């Protein structure tokens, strides 16, 4: 599943395209429910299958998920079938960026139905994506869960319509992307922290290999300004850890 | 919308009937195989077993041989996003672009 990615052709989640003989080396599933990994332990599900706009061996993904799960453009791309889950009811009459840029009105009758073609949103309940129909530049993070795991929705029965904007800083509030390249050059020091952080990152398997761990708890030494918030965060992340910093 | 088909089947011999449709189609070595995927609406289930070129009646074929629930329930398969069904059951995939595309089990 580690491969090279396509360059965008659409601005829609809702098509994909597609690249077949690499499909035929794999084996993928059908549609809707296609499991996408990466970075920031961001699982995301979206449709597949659907365009076959490009060539083999590198496949368009939705600009929401090239900034999120990667860092840009020719980044690998990965693939998982995650099929056989059950259907939702009306997930979010709630978006986060551009609600008061127009008119309210029915919340969700008037951006998520001219732009859909039976695409009932997989997406994780709490994730963006751009979606509007004229200006087609407004996000939402997924207040109703009705389904728990990774889920398409029925078709078009009734919620309510409590939508209330936000300013758009809760992705880099809650989850901001950082990564080894996102630290200005402390490479001196950053293997060292890839090399004591590696037998926590997901990996019991070498632990009898080890005995204890060394890392039984690690202590930056700074000088007072150079700040350790994002250095400390870096590790959040990268390896999916509950960060909790108090 | 439409009344659909439970698991009315044993389940010991849903392998069995599953090979029964894979040996139901016959099997070319000197053609590129591909692989058909096939997801239907009754609850999930998937399978893929298929040749390279063949029609959309082997289709319906392979879907009434693989189980008897749906064997005679009318059912019209599509492919999603074109906004397009799945008709002229005797043309084959190339033409129609079916290599290895959405099957989806839809119940009028
Ligand atoms: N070595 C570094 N590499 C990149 N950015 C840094 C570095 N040191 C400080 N900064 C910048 O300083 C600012 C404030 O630092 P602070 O929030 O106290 O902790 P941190 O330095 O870990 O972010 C941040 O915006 C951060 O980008």
């Amino acid at each position: 599943n580690r491969l090279i990615v396509d360059e965008a052709i659409n601005e829609d989640n809702s098509v994909v395209s597609l690249s077949q003989p690499k499909m035929d080396e794999l084996q993928l599933f059908r549609g809707d429910t296609v499991l996408l990994k990466g970075k920031k332990r961001r699982e995301a599900v979206c449709i597949v299958l659907s365009d076959d706009t490009c060539s083999d061996e590198k496949i368009r993904m939705n600009r929401v998920v090239r900034n999120n799960l990667r860092v840009r453009l020719g980044d690998v791309i990965s693939i998982q079938p995650c099929p056989d889950v059950k259907y939702g009811k009306r997930i979010h009459v709630l978006p986060i960026d551009d609600t008061v840029e127009g008119i309210t009105g029915n919340l969700f009758e008037v951006y998520l139905k001219p732009y859909f073609l039976e695409a009932y949103r997989p997406i994780r309940k709490g994730d963006i994506f751009l979606v509007h129909g004229g200006m087609r530049a407004v996000e939402f993070k997924v207040v109703e869960t009705d389904p728990s795991p990774y889920c398409i929705v029925a078709p078009d029965t009734v919620i309510h319509c409590e939508g209330e904007p936000i300013k758009r800083e809760d992705e880099e509030e809650s989850l901001n992307e950082v990564g080894y390249d996102d630290i200005g050059g402390c490479r001196k020091q950053l293997a060292q922290i890839k090399e004591m952080v590696e037998l926590p990152l997901r990996h019991p398997a070498l632990f009898k290999a080890i005995g204890v761990k060394p890392p039984r708890g690690i202590l930056l030494y700074g000088p007072p300004g150079t700040g350790k918030t994002l250095i400390a965060r870096a590790v959040a992340n990268e390896t999916g850890a509950f960060f909790f910093l108090i | 919308t439409a009344p659909q088909v439970l698991n009315t089947s044993s389940p010991a011999q849903q392998a069995e009937n599953e090979a029964k449709a894979s040996s139901s189609i016959l099997i070319n070595e000197a053609e590129p195989t591909t692989n058909i995927q096939i997801r239907l609406a009754d609850g999930g289930r998937l399978v893929q077993k298929f040749n390279h070129s063949h029609r959309i009646s082997d289709i319906r074929l392979f879907i009434v041989d693989a189980r008897p629930a749906m064997a005679a329930t009318s059912f019209v398969l599509m492919t999603t996003f074109p906004n397009k069904e799945l008709a002229d059951e005797n043309q084959t995939l190339k033409e129609a672009n079916l290599l290895n595309a959405v099957i989806v089990q839809r119940l009028t």
